[PDB]
C-alpha cells in the first residue's frame, strides 16, 4: 500500500546543489508528517528535519541549517529537499520517511545515495585472476575477477552470463582516490575447470561498457 | 540533545533463545522507539511508544523500560531477525538515534580458506601490480591480515573489504589486496599473505614466487 | 538567446566542386554573419549582413538565406579553404555562435601504418611503464584502438591523441599510449595494439613480447 | 614597510677570526635589532638598540652602524656560533625582518662518498620502485646529481633532501631518490647516480644492473 | 594594418584573478567597438561582452556576470578584461575582437590561452623510443621521442637540432593529472639509421630545460 | 626563568580555523608586550601582530588582517591567536614572543608547527635497504632504512633499539603528494655485519605503529 519512491543515486561536485524528491502514494499525502533522515557508513542515523503539509510546519535540526531547505509540492505529489553547501561530509544515504505527528516514523523511502566528489565518470577495466602455475590444492579450484579503477557505483558482476551463481562471493567496493576497486571470488570443483568455459561478465551503465573476460590457465 | 547509547554494539545469538537489547539515555525520556534495518534494505518501525508494536511486526518482539534505561527483548531468535537495531527518542528535539545494536547470527567456529593470486599480465602492462589474497568462509568476523614481502612486512597500500554475514551458512569473507608498482613488484621475489584468526594461533599461510 | 545549429558538423569535399554549408536558427533572424578559422590561427570575418563579403575575402565565397534558414556556399573548393566555419547572429542579444561546420579536405582511402614500442628503461627506472603505439597516415579520421594484454582487453589508463589533417598528403595520425606500473607490466608478457579502420575489417596488428 | 637586505646570504668562516655581517635598509632607521637562530631551536635576541647586548650574550658579539647601513661583528668565531642571523627594524610599522645571514662553519675540502641501493622487494610488491642514492660527508654544501638510466638522463620523479651541517666533522650529506613504477623499472637494466662536486671535475660514479 | 596584439598565455590558480589586455593599432581605437570572445576545445565560440570607448558603452552576456569586468585604458591604448572567479570551467582561449557597432567583428586578436589549474610548474623528462629487438619490417624505420610529465605548455620538439623535419608527426599533448604527456614520431629509411646520428631535442622555457636524447639500438 | 610554552603541532584542513595558545611563566604576564611571528621554510621571519594586556593594545600587520584574531586570557594565563582563513600559504612555524614595549622581542616560545593539508592521517611503511649482491668496496659497509608514505610528521628512527647511534645520517623528510618520504643511512665496519644483528626501528605516534625491520643480505 504505502510506498515512498525516490530516485536511485545523485552525483554532484563540491560547491553545487542537489534537489532530492520523494514520490508518495498509498495514503493521503497532506495528512501525515514527512521526515528526512541522513545515514552515514559508520556514524549512525541522523535526523535532518520534517514538514507537515496542512498547516505548513517546517522543523529543522539546528546542525542542518542552512545546508537543507525543505519544500513540498502538492499535486504531484512529492516532498523536496535541497542541499545547498555540499562537502565530502555530505556523502551519505538520504531517507524519505512518513510519520503520524512528531516525532516518529512509520514507513521509510527507498533511499537515495548521494556522492559528493570532484571525480569524473570513468570506465571500468576488468582483469582475470588465475591460480598458481601448475595445480590447485584439493578438489575445489578458486577463480577471481578483479575490477579496478571505475567511477561511479555500481557494477553488475555475473559469472557465465548467469549460469554460475552457487559459491560466489562478491566483495563490496572501496574508494581509492576517485576510482573504486571491486573483487569477486568463485569456488568450483576441478572437474569443471579448465574442462568447461568460465567467464566473468561486468557491465557499467554510466559508461555503457560490457566486458567478458575468460580466465585462461597460466 | 539527549545522547543515546545502545549496548552492546555487536550482538551474537543462536536461533531459539531469548535476546535482550538495551538502550540508555542521558536524561529522563517519556517514550521510546525502535527501528529494524536488514542489510540492503530500508529501515522500518518495530516498537512505538515504548511498548506498542507496529503493524506487520511478528509476535516475538517486545519492549519495556522507563526514564533512562529501556530494552528491546526478542523472546525467540529467528533467522530473519539478523539485522541492525536503532534507538529513537523525542521530548528533547532533537530527536536523535542510538549507535546501533547489530544483531548477528551465531555459528559454530569456522576456519578461513586462503587463495593467493599473482598480479595479472594485463595490469603489469599498465605499470601497476596488485596482489590479491582472498579469505573465504570464517567465523567470527574479526580477523588479522599480514602481508610479507621476502619476509619483511608491508603496511601501506593495503586494501581490506569485508562482506555481510551469509544467509545460508552464516560465515564472513574478506578481500585483501596490496597495490604496488611494476618497479616495486619486480625488485622482490617472495609474496605472502598471512591470516591470523581466533580459531587457531598458527597463521594460515599461502604464498608464491615471482620468478616461477 | 537564439540557438544556432550548423549542419552538417563534419564536411568532406574534394577540391574543385560546389560546397553548400547551412546554419539554422530557432526563430526569425534579420542578418547573418560567417567566420573562418584555420587550425592554429585567429578567426576572421567572411560574410557580413547575410550576403556582403569582407575585405580580403577571395572571390569564391557566397552567402544567402532568410528568417531561420541560411547558407554559406563555396562555388569551387580550394586547398587553403580547409577550415572550421561558424554561424553568428544578433537582433536577440546574445549574440551567439553555431556549433561549427568543420570543412575537411577529401582524400583517396588510406591504410594506417602501425609501430608498437616497448617501455623505455629510463621510465622503468622510475616505476612506470608506458607502451606507445603509433598509428600513422590514414583516411578518414575515424578509427578504433584495442589494447590486448596476453589476449585480454585493457580499457583503463589509455591515452589517445589525434593530429589535424596534413597539408601535403591530407591524412590523419593518432598516438595511442597505455600507462602501467612496473608491477603490472612485469606480471604479463604479451602486449598488442590493434587498429580497426574503415579501409579493412581485418585489424592491423603489431605486437611484442616482454621476456624477449 | 622598509625592506631589509642582509648581505651576504651564506657566510663561510673559520673558528678564531673576525666575522662581519651587514644589513642594509631601504631608508633611514633609528635603531637596529639582531636575532640568532640555531638549527632546531627557538630564535633569541642578541643585540638591541643598535649596540647594546642582551642578557646571556657571550662577550664576542658587537654591533654598530647608522641610517641605512648596519653591521653585526663577531670578534672571534666559535663552534657554537654556527647559526642563522636575522635583521629587525621599526620606526616604520611594520616591523620587518631581513633575509637571514646563514653563518656556516668552515672545513677543509671533503670528497663525497656514494652508495647506490636497488629497490627493495617489499616495494616492488606494491608496484613501485624507488632507487636510493646516498651522498655522504662532503664540503661544501653545493653539489649536483645526475640520474642515468641505460645512459639516458632522467629528471622527473627525483627527490633531493639535504642535512644541516654536522656538529662534529662539519660536513654536509644529501639523499637522492628517483621514484619509478614496476613497469618502468623492469623495461631498463642499468641504473646510475652521478655526483658532480666542486672537489673534482670527474663525477663520482656508483651503478648497478637489474638482471644481476 | 589593423593589429590587435595580446600576450601569449596566463596561468593562475583557482580563486585568484586575471587581467587580460589587448594592444590595438592600425586604426583609431576610440572609434570602433571592442568585443571579447571565449573559445573552448569542443563547445564552440562564446561571446562575453563589448565596450565602446566614446560614449562609454559596456554590454555583457548575462551568463558572464560578474565573472568578467571590462574596462578600457585610452593612452595607451589597450582594452582590459578582468576575470574574477576562476574555476576549471574558465580554462579556454580568450579572443580580442574589433567591430563596427553591434554586433559583429572585423578583426580578431592573437588570443590568450588561460589555464586555471592548482598544479605547479614542473620540468619535463624526455625518453628515447627504439624499435623492436632485431630489425624493422620494410625499408622505412620508425623512431619516437616520448615526453612525459611536464607543466605547463608548450614544448618545442626538433629532430637533429633542426636538420630533420621531413616525415615527422608531432602529436598534441593531453592533460594527465596536472602534468602533460607529448609524443612525436619520425619515419626515415634504413640506410640512415643507425648509420647516422638521430637525436630528439626538447626545450621548456618555463623551467629552463634543454634535453638532447640519442636513440640507441636495443 | 622566563618560559613561553606552546603545544607541539596542529593539523587542520583548508577552510577551518585554528586556536593557538602560549602558556607564559617566569615573569608578570600583564606587564610585557606579547608578539607573534610566522616563520616559513625559505622566506624568512614574518611578524603578525602584538597584544599588550594592561591597557589592552592590539596591533596587526596589514597583510595579516583578518586572517589572525588575537585575544588574551588572563587567569590562566595564555595569549591566544585564531587563524580564520587557512590555506596552503599558511603552512608555517608560528612563534610566541615576549617583549618590553614596541617593537622588539626578548624571549621566544617553543614554536607550534601548523600544517594546512586536505590529506588524512596515514600509517608508515618501512623498507630495508641492502647493499649490492656480493660485496661492498672497502672495509666500511653502508646500510639504509627507507620510510615511504606517511602522514603526518614526525617519525622516530633508531638503530638497534638505541644501541647504534655513531655514524648515522638521518635525512629530513620531503612532501610528496600528501605523504612524506624519509631515509636514513648508517656506516659500520665489515666485521660487524652480517655477523651481528642490525635493525632499524620506526615509531609513529599518530598511527600507533611500531616496526622493526631486519636488513637481510641479498
Amino acid at each position: 500500500q504505502v510506498q515512498l519512491q525516490q530516485p536511485g543515486a545523485e552525483l554532484v561536485r563540491p560547491g553545487s546543489s542537489v534537489k532530492l524528491s520523494c514520490k508518495a502514494s498509498g495514503y493521503t499525502f497532506t495528512s501525515k508528517w514527512m521526515h528526512w533522515v541522513k545515514q552515514r557508513p559508520i556514524q549512525g542515523l541522523e535526523w535532518i528535519g520534517n514538514i507537515d503539509p496542512s498547516d505548513s510546519e517546517t522543523h529543522y535540526n539546528q546542525k542542518f541549517k542552512d545546508k537543507a531547505t525543505l519544500t513540498v509540492d502538492k499535486s504531484s505529489s512529492t516532498a523536496y529537499m535541497q542541499l545547498s553547501s555540499l562537502t565530502s561530509e555530505d556523502s551519505a544515504v538520504y531517507y524519505c520517511a512518513r510519520g503520524v505527528t512528531r516525532g516518529y516514523f512509520d514507513v521509510w523511502g527507498t533511499g537515495t545515495t548521494v556522492t559528493v566528489s570532484s571525480a569524473k565518470t570513468t570506465a571500468p577495466s576488468v582483469y582475470p585472476l588465475a591460480p598458481v602455475c601448475g595445480g590447485t590444492t584439493g578438489s575445489s579450484v578458486t577463480l577471481g575477477c578483479l575490477v579496478k579503477g571505475y567511477f561511479p557505483e555500481p557494477v553488475t558482476l555475473t559469472w557465465n552470463s548467469g549460469s554460475l551463481s552457487s559459491g560466489v562471493h562478491t566483495f563490496p567496493a572501496l574508494l581509492q582516490s576517485g576510482l573504486y576497486t571491486l573483487s569477486s571470488s568463485v569456488t568450483v570443483t576441478s572437474n569443471t575447470w579448465p574442462s568447461q568455459t568460465i567467464t566473468c561478465n561486468v557491465a557499467h551503465p554510466a559508461s555503457s561498457t560490457k566486458v567478458d573476460k575468460k580466465i585462461e590457465p597460466r | 540533545q539527549i545522547v543515546l547509547t545502545q549496548s552492546p554494539a555487536i550482538m551474537s545469538a543462536s536461533p531459539g533463545e531469548k535476546v535482550t537489547m538495551t538502550c540508555s539515555a542521558s536524561s529522563s525520556v517519556t517514550y521510546m522507539y525502535w527501528y529494524q534495518q536488514k542489510p540492503g534494505s530500508s529501515p522500518r518501525l518495530l516498537i512505538y511508544d515504548t511498548s506498542n508494536l507496529a503493524s506487520g511486526v511478528p509476535v516475538r518482539f517486545s519492549g519495556s523500560g522507563s526514564g533512562t534505561s529501556y530494552s528491546l527483548t526478542i523472546s525467540r531468535m529467528e533467522a530473519e531477525d539478523a539485522a541492525t537495531y536503532y534507538c529513537q527518542q523525542r521530548t528533547n528535539y532533537p530527536l536523535t538515534f542510538g549507535a546501533g545494536t547489530k544483531l548477528e547470527l551465531k555459528r559454530a567456529d569456522a576456519a578461513p580458506t586462503v587463495s593467493i593470486f599473482p598480479p595479472s599480465s594485463e595490469q603489469l602492462t599498465s605499470g601497476g601490480a596488485s596482489v590479491v589474497c582472498f579469505l573465504n568462509n570464517f567465523y567470527p568476523k574479526d580477523i588479522n591480515v599480514k602481508w610479507k614481502i621476502d619476509g619483511s612486512e608491508r603496511q601501506n597500500g593495503v586494501l581490506n573489504s569485508w562482506t555481510d554475514q551469509d544467509s545460508k551458512d552464516s560465515t564472513y569473507s574478506m578481500s585483501s589486496t596490496l597495490t604496488l608498482t611494476k618497479d616495486e613488484y619486480e625488485r622482490h621475489n617472495s609474496y605472502t599473505c598471512e591470516a591470523t584468526h581466533k580459531t587457531s594461533t598458527s597463521p594460515i599461510v599461502k604464498s608464491f614466487n615471482r620468478n616461477e
